[PDB]
Order: structure tokens, then sequence, then C-alpha cells
């Protein structure tokens, strides 16, 4: 007996290659984006804009202390570089 | 070097000490007045793509 699919089924099915190619390309792009996001931080870090004020303060405390508080606490008169290429302030005026 | 009185006078800001207002060049507004990225420009440019720049919170 003939086990062919329905005529509408075949007519719609004459797109499967292009559909699969589009799906593969989209999956590749998405995986590349996910790998780029994950490899630097070993995870997918949540946006600070999606975190409350308390959460934002808790998240950046260590970074702020390491990048600003430490140099300010152990500053030396000769520590500042002779050029203007120093670290900019936390708030740009 | 200008004198004890001069140093005391130049180190006083408010006659009434009830109010507390630490000196700040500007007040934050972005991210509900928060610093989203506390790092250098090149530091952020590297951290967004190159690993190791994020010390994590744990």
């Amino acid at each position: 007996v003939n086990t062919a699919y329905p005529t509408p089924l075949k007519t719609i099915l004459k797109t499967t290659p292009a559909f699969v190619v589009y799906f593969v390309f989209g999956l590749g792009f998405s995986t590349v984006i996910y790998d780029v996001v994950y490899h630097p931080k070993d995870r997918i870090e949540r946006f600070y804009f999606r975190s409350s004020k308390f959460e934002r303060l808790s998240r950046k405390r260590d970074e702020k202390l390491r990048h600003y508080f430490k140099p300010a606490i152990e500053w030396q008169p000769w520590y500042n570089t002779s050029t203007n290429n120093n670290t900019r302030p936390l708030l740009r005026y | 070097v200008h004198g004890e009185e001069y140093a005391q006078k130049m180190q006083k800001r408010f006659h009434q000490t009830d109010i507390w207002a630490p000196f700040r060049h500007r007040y934050a507004y972005m991210y509900n007045s928060s610093n989203k990225n506390v790092k250098d420009y090149k530091q952020v440019t590297l951290s967004r793509y190159i690993n190791g720049f994020d010390k994590f919170n744990v």
C-alpha cells in the first residue's frame, strides 16, 4: 500500500530544510551569545537595573572597596602618577 | 603651617553641627542614584568580554 503523507502535509513539508537551517543558525547565534556572557563571569550575571537599591549596594560593595577604598586608604605622596592618566572618580563631574 | 587658629577655621564648615552632609562634588542619579559599573573604562571593556576581571561576591 501507499504510505504517503497527505497532500497538504507534503505541500507544507516542502520547507523543512530552510526551517531547520534557520533554527540551526539561530541556535548557533544564541549559543555564542550565551557562551560570551557566561565565560567571563562563570555565570549569567543579572543586570543591576533589575536589582533593587539594597541588592545593587550589596553587589558592588566589594568592587567599590577594591577599586577605590583600598587606593584611598593607603595613598602615598609619590603614589600619584606624574601624568594626568590617573583613575577617574566614581562620579564624573 | 598657617597656624592652629587658621587650621581650625579652615576645617570648619557648618556653625550648627546638627545637620550631616559629607562633601561631594556631585550626587548620583543613574540606577536610582547608584554606580552600576565601579571600574575603569578599559576595565569594563575587558570585563564584559575577557574573563578574570570580575572578582565575584563570594
